[PDB]
């Protein structure tokens, strides 16, 4: 099978956490300024220039991260070789397979 | 008892070996005997090791890793033990019945001693 | 060329002897042989019944202040909390109680031979 | 003569008198598919009967206000003769500010509430202040206190001296209500049913159905069991909005192992969901954010501080924000303090009755005070000063 | 109760210590981020592609049982919980904990 990069994955992870940040998942029902990004670069906000927004920032945890299976949750010992998706069963591997390994369906 | 959570010998030689042991009902520091520090390398005890330290003789036991830390590799040839419940001082008086024959065999044989011939014994 | 024996067992099985350390008496107060080679007559009787701590002395040098710096060589309260306060010297008190008892049992025994009578006897 | 005080929210706006009550109202619009042209403002969304597929026009992204016209609007509707019918010529108002607010921001907020509506005069403080105002108001022996604000769409703690904001200390963990909830809807679009457009109903199934566990792997095990022994799971029949109005959780003498109900009810089953979702706010990263919980980022924010205060902060935790109503959240949080605090020293989390309405409690007791005309910036010393003495007198 | 992985070898990676290890059986396939001790474990006991071990997880404890392309690669779960039951007599207790390498006198006498 197919082996994907890291950027592949970073790009997938980084994608998954800002969709938690998404206001609506659909369109507008009626269907016919800044954002945030913007006011950040408009800032100029510059790392040990004082206490600010990315001086507040949670450092990383001490405690290692804990694996979950990425289909029904429970603890995953096994890492899929493909994307590196965790989980915990041969079912469990077989539907991350069909649903999101490789191509994103 | 408990997790350690910092472990750095003071350099005058080492004057003391400060430690830090962590349970379910706070944090301690503790000051060691520099003779101490020989047992903890002797143990391999690093930061996330359960260990205990006996207060009058010194003894070191590293009894596992905290199990906070079992899933920091998919595969370690590790024990992985639960963190101490109470606190990280530990008191008990305690009565123990021995014999004279215990005491007999205990100075029967030296116990220990890093010399060869005792390593050969 | 044979692979060895592989002999499994039960890891309670292991543990059997193991007692913890706050179920057992410390035996080393009673262990004489290994004072031989380390401990000497002249420790047990001519200097440690001279040289013994007290607990006055303990206390004393515990409250002092550091001692001051050793001359070199020449060519010739808002945030203070009374109830924390108490606890820490409480804890002081039992760290120099726990020091004065674990000093006097650790010197208490003097040795069936010493070490200048097995020098002394010992021959080329 | 008045004064109007203000918690502009990014999810519930806390808008009340200081003589009145303390009303919880959304501060977002809503579009709904069964209306052609109408667009809901405020708690108009309680007009509507089909909350389904609902659509939210929110005026913070990320926690800062950056969408300034549907914010306009929420504020004219609340101000309107509807609402509150506020004289601005004659009243005062305290309005609560996201910590390290960017400047633009806040020279728009100065700029909008001196000039559009012509206040007399503008108080801008952090609802952690407010919080902290009040905890020593109710405790006027402590003199230190630190403050856990989960909120909507972060957790910031902040520890307060007596009259000061630590501003060195403070720590933002980018874990909230917003990406708890979109996390519930992830899941259960993967693995029961497509919920993602069902915002309304998933927040109120997280509300009603998930807790902090205390013992995450034993739970855990629980779950993963099959039949009576599996007490943690649960089913719950989600809205259709026709004939059962809301959510309900169905009795467990109810419940049946098979899953297929006679009655044709969208019965959605959680059983690991329950705590999985609760637990991304001590361990972010469960779901990948690389940033520490709430427990340890209390310990650091507090260890940070000199080695004097520290006892009084570890003896004044204080929970707020509508993210502390998960059941066990208090306790859990304890247990992980205290596990990771110093022996000697005592610790004490205090979660109030109602965490939402903390800081607007706080700013009713501030314009009570007798040093409130001080705090406050008037109209006519912004036709001069305004500009740099809003950013010099309050401490955001 | 053990937890035992069974598999047949993929690929081992080790690098100056961190390394990769990827297990397959039948049914599923899966790369594990391995320790230092697991390291050392699978270097003490030559280890190479095509070959069918088994790990105890807690021990390090591998057992060659073929290579396979002679034994059939495992069916099911890569990672399995067994409950495993000795039968100890209280004479192999004995002799166990009589002295340090006390278990050696279950096979040679000299109890
Ligand atoms: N009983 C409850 N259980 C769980 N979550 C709840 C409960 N009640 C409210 N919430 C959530 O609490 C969040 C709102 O918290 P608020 O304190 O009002 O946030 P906020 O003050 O707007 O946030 P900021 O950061 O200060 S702008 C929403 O995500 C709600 O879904
Ligand atoms: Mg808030
Ligand atoms: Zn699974
Ligand atoms: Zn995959």
């Amino acid at each position: 099978r197919r082996v994907l990069d890291r950027a592949a994955r970073q790009r997938r992870i980084n994608r998954q956490l800002e969709a938690l940040e998404n206001d609506n998942f659909q369109d507008d029902p009626h269907a016919g300024r800044k954002n945030f990004q913007a006011l950040l670069e408009e800032q100029n906000l510059s790392v040990a220039e004082g206490p600010n927004y990315l001086t507040a920032c949670a450092g990383p945890p001490s405690r290692p991260q804990r694996p979950f299976c990425a289909v029904c949750g429970f603890p995953s010992p096994y890492t899929c070789v493909s994307c590196g998706a965790r989980y915990c069963t041969v079912r469990c591997l077989g539907t991350h397979q069909e649903t999101r390994c490789l191509k994103w369906t | 008892e408990g997790e350690v959570t910092e472990l750095t010998p003071c350099e005058t030689t080492i004057s003391h070996v400060i430690i830090g042991l962590k349970t379910a009902k706070g944090t301690k520091q503790l000051k060691l005997d520099p003779s101490i520090f020989e047992s903890l390398q002797k143990e391999r005890v690093e930061a996330g090791d359960v260990i205990y330290i006996e207060a009058n003789s010194g003894a070191v036991k590293r009894q596992g890793r905290c199990d906070t830390y079992a899933t920091e590799f998919d595969l370690e040839a590790e024990e992985y033990v639960p963190l101490p419940k109470g606190d990280v001082h530990k008191k008990k008086e305690i009565i123990q019945d021995v014999t004279l024959h215990d005491l007999d065999v205990a100075n029967a044989r030296p116990q220990g001693g890093q010399d060869i011939l005792s390593m050969m014994g | 060329i044979t692979p060895g024996i592989c002999f499994s067992t039960a890891s309670l099985v292991l543990r059997a002897t193991d007692v913890h350390p706050l179920q057992r008496i410390d035996m080393g107060r009673f262990d004489l042989i290994g004072l031989e080679g380390r401990v000497s007559r002249y420790e047990a009787d001519t200097f440690l019944p001279r040289h013994r701590l007290s607990r006055r002395v303990l206390l004393e040098v515990a409250t002092a202040p550091d001692p001051p710096p050793r001359p070199k060589p020449v060519k010739m309260s808002p945030f203070y909390l009374d109830s924390l306060e108490e606890k820490r010297k409480r804890q002081r008190s039992e760290r120099l109680e726990r020091i004065f008892q674990l000093s006097e049992a650790h010197g208490a025994l003097a040795p069936v031979y010493g070490t200048e009578v097995l020098d002394f006897c010992t021959l080329p | 003569m008045t004064t109007l005080v203000l918690d502009n929210g990014a999810y519930n706006a806390k808008i009340g008198y200081s003589h009145e009550n303390v009303s919880v109202i959304p501060n977002c619009q809503f579009r709904s598919k069964t209306a052609r042209l109408k667009t809901f403002t405020a708690n108009q969304i309680d007009e509507i009967k089909d909350p389904s597929g609902l659509f939210y026009i929110l005026p913070f992204q990320k926690g800062y206000l950056v969408n300034w016209d549907v914010q306009r609007q929420v504020w004219d509707y609340l101000f309107g003769k509807e609402m509150y019918q506020v004289d601005f010529l004659d009243t005062n108002i305290i309005i609560t500010e996201p910590y390290f607010n960017f400047t633009s921001i806040q020279e728009s907020m100065n700029e909008i509430l001196f000039e559009e509506y012509q206040f007399q005069a503008v108080l801008r403080v952090n609802a952690g202040a407010l919080s902290a105002h009040r905890y020593f108001r109710d405790n006027p022996s402590e003199l230190c206190c630190i403050i856990v604000d989960s909120g909507y769409s972060f957790t910031h703690i902040v520890p307060y001296c007596r009259s000061k904001k630590k501003k060195e200390a403070i720590i933002r963990i980018n874990v909230g209500g917003k990406l708890l909830t979109n996390h519930l809807k992830e899941i259960i679009s993967y693995r029961q049913l497509h919920v993602m457009d069902e915002t309304h109903v998933i927040n109120q199934v997280k509300e009603d159905v998930c807790y902090v566990s205390q013992d995450f792997y034993r739970d855990m095990d629980i779950a993963k069991l099959k039949g009576e022994e599996n007490t943690v799971m649960i089913d719950y029949v989600l809205p259709d909005f026709s004939t059962i109005k809301k959510g309900f959780c169905k009795p467990r003498e109810e419940m049946v192992l098979s899953g297929k109900y006679k009655s044709g009810e969208q019965i959605l089953r959680l059983a690991n969901e329950r705590f999985a979702v609760p637990e991304i706010l001590f361990n972010p990263s469960d779901i990948g954010i690389q940033e520490m919980g709430i427990p340890e980022a209390i310990v650091y924010s507090i260890q940070n501080l000199p080695e004097e205060m520290q006892p009084h902060f570890f003896k004044n935790i204080v929970l707020t924000g509508g993210n502390s109503l998960f059941p066990g959240f208090r306790d859990r949080v304890y247990s992980e303090v205290r596990c990771l605090t110093p022996t000697d020293y005592d610790v004490s989390v205090v979660l109030p009755e109602n965490p939402i309405t903390y800081a607007w409690e706080g700013g009713k007791l501030i314009s009570e005070n007798d040093d409130f005309e001080d705090m406050v910036v008037t109209r006519e010393d912004y036709e001069e000063n305004g500009h740099s003495v809003c950013e010099e007198k309050f401490d955001i | 109760e053990t937890e035992i992985i069974e598999g047949e070898v993929v690929e081992i990676q080790i690098d100056r210590k961190v390394g990769k290890l990827t297990l397959k059986t039948t049914e599923m396939e899966t790369i594990y981020d391995l320790g230092t001790k697991m390291i050392e474990s699978l270097t003490k006991d030559k280890v190479q592609a095509g070959d069918v071990i088994t790990i105890d997880k807690a021990t390090g404890k591998i057992s060659k049982l073929g290579r396979s392309f002679f034994v059939q690669c495992p069916d099911g779960e890569l990672q399995k919980r067994k409950e495993v039951v000795h039968t100890v007599s209280l004479h192999e207790i004995d002799v166990i904990n009589s002295r340090t390498q006390g278990f050696l006198a279950l096979f040679s006498g000299d109890t």
